[PDB]
């Protein structure tokens, strides 16, 4: 819903397409208006030159007018070619975004919107496209004491996936992008060497899930 | 560039003659203004990518990793890192063209603001990794951040927790080596120097073209006016105007092409900043050679410099696999 | 070279107000009164040709804008790290653009910040795809 408002409230939301259209219109208007320039001739109307002056000097007058108009056309065509190259680059970028952002999930940062991209929706517009990027953004953050590893029986334990956090006294393991504390066990942690080399290791107990079944 | 002043030097007759050619001067002025706006926009996109201005902690204890060569140095008058100062010094008269209506214009963002943006990005990546590049900045020890980055490239984090000292020593040695290579190599910044030289040469040719007769009796408008009557002065001034206008059109077309190329380069640089500095990129050979770990941005005159830190296997042994 | 340079008019939206400021590029404020000859309509142009509110920027000389020691987001780019806006009695003011808001992450060697919630953010990106095929 907000997106709709973001287009209704803001007049310059579609600035790119409007600017491109205005630039093209201005170029065309200048090109058509250039026909009114004498370019050093007595008049800018071919009929006036033909009627007023005899062929002898009408030839040079028409030559001057032709040279001026040809120069204007060449300038306009060069500008149009440059603009077309720029628009081709923009269209290639848009096609790449559609191929990657819309038809799949892109891990590229800041490519398909801001934040952790989730999905893109395409929409059309006069001589343009609009991508609605829906992304996942962390909202509330809390800071906890953390350790790089944990020693239980002289062996360093590292998380299988996630991070060790401490809410003061107790210790837990939680996923990086969301606070979901879990009891530290051997299932979500793996052992690698002893616990006398890792810097900052913190003593704790790893709960083995097998013991309850063995006891019972 | 002032089209009227450039083609016609304070000559009322020359201005009157040029007025009959249309509105080419307006076209050239609009093109130059668009080029300047494009340059400003490119700089903004390349650098202005982070809102908050993060600052490093007063105490720099990152588990042995040293960032002195890349962090700003408050001791010097300019708050720039040693590498940034070296880059500024190693790159080097344009004002000597302020004689034929050729303004140089001021950059919108001063070098101080660019340095501040680079320092803020460095602080954000060092103290928050890629979290600040996707939302609220989240603090994390640099050792754990490097463990995460190692895990990203398919290497268990235990290797870092076992060889942190060696990794930090290698990082410091590589920083020193790259600084020494930049100091001792004058061709490292070839691209920026070449761009500056091309712009200066184009401007020099444009200004020098005013000395060409273009078929006229003399290259000085005042001399033609004084030494000839209006009937012939008209044609002489017309020829001079035609030649100067052709030169200006050629210069403007070349400037437009160069501006398009620089816009493409700036877009590439902005993409690299977004995908490497603000996060870890899995693309091969994009953020430097080898398994990309991270990147550091630095500012150079009209350009950016990325120091890509990557993980490379060193020693291999033969084994039998099934 | 005697002086020369461009003259630009900084004006906000006509819906807001009509007062404007005049910027003379790369020229000292001392020569501005004679650089325009003061031979214009008695009010307005002479008002913008001189006055107490005259600022000397690296980009040139600005008249009709009040210099303020504060810093806000750039609104009208003047140049050399200086911008202008209409923020106040509303008038035209000139300041130095601020590169965002200051921040300082409470970085520690044994503390990590983890999210506790999330948000679904929807953003729009507009890209031209083609132009008119004029012949
Ligand atoms: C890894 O191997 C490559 C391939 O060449 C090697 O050549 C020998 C050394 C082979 O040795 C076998 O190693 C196995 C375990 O790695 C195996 O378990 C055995 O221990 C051993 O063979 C067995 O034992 C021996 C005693 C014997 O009984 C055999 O019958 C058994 O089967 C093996 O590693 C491998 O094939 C090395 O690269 C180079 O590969 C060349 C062939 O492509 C090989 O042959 C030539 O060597 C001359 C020496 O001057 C070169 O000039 C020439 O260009 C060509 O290379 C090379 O010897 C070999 N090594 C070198 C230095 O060129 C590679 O070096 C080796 N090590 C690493 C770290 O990659
Ligand atoms: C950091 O995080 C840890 C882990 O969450 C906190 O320690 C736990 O805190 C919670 C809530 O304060 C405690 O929950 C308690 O549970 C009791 C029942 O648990 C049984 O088992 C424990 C052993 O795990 C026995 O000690 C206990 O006596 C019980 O036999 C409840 O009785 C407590 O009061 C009420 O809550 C329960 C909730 O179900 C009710 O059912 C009860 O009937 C009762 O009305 C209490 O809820 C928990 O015991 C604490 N320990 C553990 C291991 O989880 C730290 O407090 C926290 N620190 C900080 C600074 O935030
Ligand atoms: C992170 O990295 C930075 C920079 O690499 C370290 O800061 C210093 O870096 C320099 C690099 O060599 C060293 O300090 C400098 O030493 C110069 C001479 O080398 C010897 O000097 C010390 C003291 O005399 C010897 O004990 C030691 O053996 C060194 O080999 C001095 O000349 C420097 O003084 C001034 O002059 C030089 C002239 O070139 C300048 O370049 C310098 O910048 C400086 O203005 C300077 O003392 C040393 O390695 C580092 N420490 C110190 C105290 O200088 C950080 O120490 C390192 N670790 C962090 C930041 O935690
Ligand atoms: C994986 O790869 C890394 C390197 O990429 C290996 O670590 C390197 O190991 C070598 C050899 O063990 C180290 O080189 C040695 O360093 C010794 C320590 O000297 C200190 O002071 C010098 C002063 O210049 C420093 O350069 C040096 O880094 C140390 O800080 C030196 O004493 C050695 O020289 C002499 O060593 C013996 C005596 O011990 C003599 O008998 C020899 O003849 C030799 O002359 C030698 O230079 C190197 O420093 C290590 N790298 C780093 C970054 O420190 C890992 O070992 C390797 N791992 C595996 C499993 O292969
Ligand atoms: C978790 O993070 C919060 C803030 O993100 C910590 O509280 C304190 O918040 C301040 C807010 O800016 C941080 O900066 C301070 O700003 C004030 C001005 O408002 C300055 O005067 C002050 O010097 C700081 O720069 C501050 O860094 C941050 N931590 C502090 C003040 O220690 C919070 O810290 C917890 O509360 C404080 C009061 C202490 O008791 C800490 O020991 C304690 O941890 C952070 N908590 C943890 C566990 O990381
Ligand atoms: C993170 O930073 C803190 C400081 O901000 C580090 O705390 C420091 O830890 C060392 C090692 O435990 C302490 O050394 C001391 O040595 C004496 C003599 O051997 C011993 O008696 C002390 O008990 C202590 O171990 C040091 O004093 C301590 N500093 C402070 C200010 O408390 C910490 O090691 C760093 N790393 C981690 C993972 O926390
Ligand atoms: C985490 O737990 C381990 C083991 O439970 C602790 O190791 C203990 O470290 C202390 C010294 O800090 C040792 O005390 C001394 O040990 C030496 C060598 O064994 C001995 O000769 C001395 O007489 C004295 O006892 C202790 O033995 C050692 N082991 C145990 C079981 O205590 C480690 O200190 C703990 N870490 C923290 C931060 O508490
Ligand atoms: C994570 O954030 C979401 C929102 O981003 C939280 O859910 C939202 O919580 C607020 C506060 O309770 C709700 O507002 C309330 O709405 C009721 C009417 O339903 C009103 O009577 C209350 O006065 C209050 O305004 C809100 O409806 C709810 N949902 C949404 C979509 O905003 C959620 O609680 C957060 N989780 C944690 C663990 O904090
Ligand atoms: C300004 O007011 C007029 C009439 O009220 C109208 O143009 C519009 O409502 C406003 N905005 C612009 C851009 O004119
Ligand atoms: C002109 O302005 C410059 C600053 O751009 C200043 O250094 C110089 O002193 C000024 N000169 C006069 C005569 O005001
Ligand atoms: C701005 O600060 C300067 C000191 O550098 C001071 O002289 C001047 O009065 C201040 N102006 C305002 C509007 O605060």
């Amino acid at each position: 819903g907000k997106i709709q408002d973001s287009l209704s409230s803001t007049a310059s939301a579609l600035g790119k397409l409007q600017d491109v259209v205005n630039q093209n219109a201005q170029a065309l208007n200048t090109l058509v208006k250039q026909l009114s320039s004498n370019f050093g001739a007595i008049s800018s109307v071919l009929n006036d030159i033909l009627s007023r002056l005899d062929p002898p000097e009408a030839e040079v007058q028409i030559d001057r007018l032709i040279t001026g108009r040809l120069q204007s056309l060449q300038t306009y065509v060069t500008q149009q070619l440059i603009r077309a190259a720029e628009i081709r680059a923009s269209a290639n970028l848009a096609a790449t975004k559609m191929s990657e952002c819309v038809l799949g999930q892109s891990k590229r940062v800041d490519f398909c919107g801001k934040g952790y991209h989730l999905m893109s929706f395409p929409q059309s517009a006069p001589h343009g496209v609009v991508f609605l990027h829906v992304t996942y953004v962390p909202a509330q953050e809390k800071n906890f004491t953390t350790a790089p590893a944990i020693c239980h029986d002289g062996k360093a334990h590292f998380p299988r996936e996630g991070v060790f956090v401490s809410n003061g006294t107790h210790w837990f393991v939680t996923q990086r992008n969301f606070y979901e504390p879990q009891i530290i066990t051997t299932d979500n942690t793996f052992v690698s060497g002893n616990c006398d080399v890792v810097i900052g290791i913190v003593n704790n107990t790893v709960y083995d899930p097998l013991q309850p079944e063995l006891d019972s | 560039v002032d089209c009227t002043m450039y083609i016609c030097g304070d000559s009322t007759e020359c201005s009157n003659l040029l007025l009959q050619y249309g509105s080419f001067c307006t076209q050239l002025n609009r093109a130059l203004t668009g080029i300047a706006v494009e340059q400003d926009k490119n700089t903004q996109e390349v650098f202005a990518q982070v809102k908050q201005i993060y600052k490093t902690p007063p105490i720099k204890d990152f588990g042995g990793f040293n960032f002195s060569q890349i962090l700003p140095d408050p001791s010097k008058p300019s708050k720039r890192s040693f590498i940034e100062d070296l880059l500024f010094n190693k790159v080097t008269l344009i004002c000597a063209q302020k004689f034929n209506g050729l303004t140089v214009l001021p950059p919108l963002l001063t070098d101080e603001m660019i340095a501040q943006y680079t320092s803020a990005l460095l602080a954000g990546t060092i103290t928050s990794g890629w979290t600040f590049g996707a939302g609220a900045a989240l603090q994390i020890p640099f050792a754990m951040q490097m463990a995460y980055r190692f895990n990203g490239i398919g290497v268990t984090q235990n290797v870092l927790y076992e060889n942190q000292k060696l990794i930090a020593n290698q990082f410091n040695s590589a920083i020193g080596k790259i600084q020494d290579s930049l100091s001792s190599t004058a061709s490292a910044l070839g691209k920026l120097q070449d761009v500056v030289n091309q712009n200066a040469q184009a401007l020099n040719t444009l200004v020098k073209q005013l000395s060409s007769n273009f078929g006229a009796i003399s290259s000085v408008l005042n001399d033609i006016l004084s030494r000839l009557d209006p009937p012939e002065a008209e044609v002489q001034i017309d020829r001079l105007i035609t030649g100067r206008l052709q030169s200006l059109q050629t210069y403007v077309t070349q400037q437009l092409i160069r501006a398009a190329e620089i816009r493409a380069s700036a877009n590439l640089a902005a993409t690299k900043m977004s995908e490497c500095v603000l996060g870890q990129s899995k693309r091969v050979d994009f953020c430097g050679k080898g398994y990309h770990l991270m990147s550091f941005p630095q500012s150079a005159p009209h350009g950016v410099v990325f120091l890509h830190v990557t993980y490379v296997p060193a020693q291999e042994k033969n084994f039998t696999t099934a | 070279p005697c002086s020369f340079g461009g003259v630009s008019v900084i004006t906000p939206g006509t819906n807001t107000s009509n007062q404007v400021a005049v910027l003379y590029q790369d020229v000292n404020c001392t020569e501005v009164p004679v650089a325009i000859h003061a031979d214009q309509l008695t009010p307005t142009w002479r008002v913008y040709s001189t006055g107490s509110n005259v600022f000397q920027t690296r980009a040139g000389c600005l008249i009709g804008a009040e210099h303020v020691n504060n810093s806000y987001e750039c609104d009208i780019p003047i140049g050399a790290g200086i911008c202008a806006s209409y923020q106040t009695s509303q008038s035209i003011i000139a300041y130095t653009m601020s590169l965002g808001a200051e921040n300082s992450v409470a970085y520690s060697n044994n503390s990590i910040a983890i999210p506790t919630n999330f948000t679904i953010s929807v953003t729009t990106e507009i890209l031209p795809v083609s132009m008119t095929k004029t012949s």
